[PDB]
């Protein structure tokens, strides 16, 4: 899975 | 029929590395659903920014920006492993639908973007026209977002791996694998392609011993 | 916008030869309006058929009917020299109207094309495919319909210039003029590319005495 | 084959109204020939310029030219009768032949273009990237070197209409026929092309009966 | 140029799940040369088939066989963790050298495709044809193998994380993860995108403390 | 001009 | 025909 | 990294 970045 | 109402630019998410995830590929003809899972980046991360993008473009910043939300509440877990899973869904109305719902906790969010939303029919042609321009500097930057993604994984699964190991691990292995691991890190933070490679080269060359011992510990 | 409504085929007329003539092309964001002058094929024609079509194809059979109409009261005159405009607008709505309307006369015909109607999303999908399936084969119908186009015109002009002479003509230039003039009608009966061109280059070769004749009654 | 050599421009030449007319199709695998039958714009006219081009814009100036060369000894004839047929022949070396040869006269003459001239790989990209930036104005140009190319024809014909009609033409016709001519060949001097179609609507309003004496004295 | 040497196809590697991984874009100009870094499907791989594919189809069976061959020699490692370099080079000629290197242990093997190789102009234009026709079928084989491939990942992070936890995990916890991974396994032997998504959320859904020891244990 | 045939 | 302008 | 499957 690609990831996404926190807040 | 006449005519069909197509999407002129592909829809997606900023993802890792500042790149844009697409979900709905241009042109592609409306009512349409398309959902993708994803995961976090960060060990124990707690929340993750959906960022809604239009554009041709790799780079996140150089498409438009047509707004973002944040879903939190993501449980204390590894990298990579939560599941997050995003829907574009685009209705007769022209009204794009965007959610991101966690499987472990079921927690969902939402943002709703109306039809008129996005580029105006100047801006889609001369978005088409960069991503043209661009074709290869794209190409090139999308290279470099998968090496320096690649280089994040080798670097977080050898320390865990490290970690693991404790004693099984000999000192001049350890030496040799941190100083990489440290280098590596350093490489990671530029944009300088042949830098990470080099770095990944230089710890798949130290880590053998390790490999064996991780390899080892799940046979 | 997040959409477009844009024209999924490219639209049209049927004109001489059988080809499909577009006055509207393939992915054009509507609304739109476009319109050209045509004008008649044969000495004296009364009237012309509008057969409006939808598709990528130069074979006008190819592409799909969305219906036909005929505009008539045209005045007496030479082939080619009416203006019969025709306009395609599509509006908001995705309704296309199409006119024709004689320049001289004033006279003018419609029909109203409904936004539903035509080919749908999978007809469209085999259309797109079949125009570049036959690509090659499309563009040798181009060509040859191209050639016998030209050829009509010149077996035309070549029998106006012919009477326009009289005795100005020796007798032995009219023998051989007369015979090619007959042997290109011929030709222009088949299909055959070759054929015509052949018969072009024979007029062109006996023709020349005539051709200075008609160059000096204008000069 | 993991490779094919394809000519990355269309290729073409400079044709009345100052547009490109193609030859031969972007994308076409060589080796390849392609001919087409064209003819004079000028009555009498002794000579025809072949401006070879490279580029897929409607402009003949905004296009690359590869060279070019005349075509002389065409015998004295009406506009568009002589036939004239150009053919681009690219071989298996890449080398472009082109050739004009006067059907009538039998004469030829050629230029040939090295597989290394014409434009770089920049400047091909540069220019695929103008024509989609510009496709919109070279459309507007096409109709208007359309329209203009159609009312020459029409302004000419015409003229020729009245020589012949003589004294079957009435004095009131004849007075509005002409000042219409007139008005005509001025509105083909610019590039305004609601004013080319208003003069051409003025002609074919007040020329219904010269239509009618040209259509009979062929009948 | 008049001309450019193109390749009329994509090139590429089959990687896990069947898939085309293109390393050589469509309409390259070569020479060229490009590379990734892959890695090994299973943990303690010995080698790796390099299995080389001309076409523009997800799946590698729907693509040209260029060949293939293997690299051996891979020292134990966990999964994931080999740095198996893959080059495509197209060189003037239109030679295609393929290589396959471990940045371990240094280990190259090669294949080498003459120009002449791959599909003829025919198949070339069927498969163009094909892909087309099948975009969107292939679009959803591509979201299959994407799934199988997450799911799989997540199957083996989480049976190790459950051996790395040992009796930090309750014993209700190893029960539901442990029937749901064994669920998770069957789901991705078939071609159930849904099947295999269910499967995923059971997972997530019993896995909290399980991520939460994880977590832990490298924090 | 283009010619359009009659019906 | 389409028509060439003399040099 | 994208995987390759053994021989």
């Amino acid at each position: 899975p690609v990831y996404i970045p926190p807040p | 029929v006449l005519l069909l109402d197509v999407t002129p630019l592909s829809l997606g998410i900023e993802t890792m590395g500042g790149v844009m995830t697409t979900l709905i590929a241009k042109n592609t003809t409306i009512p349409t659903k398309h959902s993708q899972v994803f995961s976090t980046a960060e060990d124990n991360q707690s929340a993750v920014t959906i960022h809604v993008l239009q554009g041709e473009r790799k780079r996140a910043a150089d498409n438009k920006s047509l707004g973002q939300f944040n879903l939190d509440g993501i449980n204390p877990a590894p990298r990579g492993m939560p599941q997050i899973e995003v829907t574009f869904d685009i209705d007769a109305d022209g009204i794009l639908h965007v959610s991101a719902k966690d499987k472990n906790s079921g927690k969902e969010q939402k943002i709703t973007i109306k039809a008129s939303s996005g580029l105006n029919e100047d801006e889609i042609q001369k978005m088409v026209r960069d991503a043209e321009a661009n074709a290869e500097a794209d190409r090139k930057f999308e290279e470099l977002v998968q090496t320096r993604n690649q280089g994040d994984h080798l670097l977080h699964s050898t320390r865990k791996q490290v970690e693991e190991a404790g004693d099984k691990l000999p000192a001049d292995d350890k030496t040799a694998i941190e100083s990489a691991l440290t280098a590596l890190e350093t490489a990671l933070k530029g944009e300088d392609k042949a830098a990470i490679e080099a770095k990944m080269q230089e710890l798949a060359q130290v880590s053998q011993k390790l490999m064996e011992i991780a390899q080892q510990q799940h046979a």
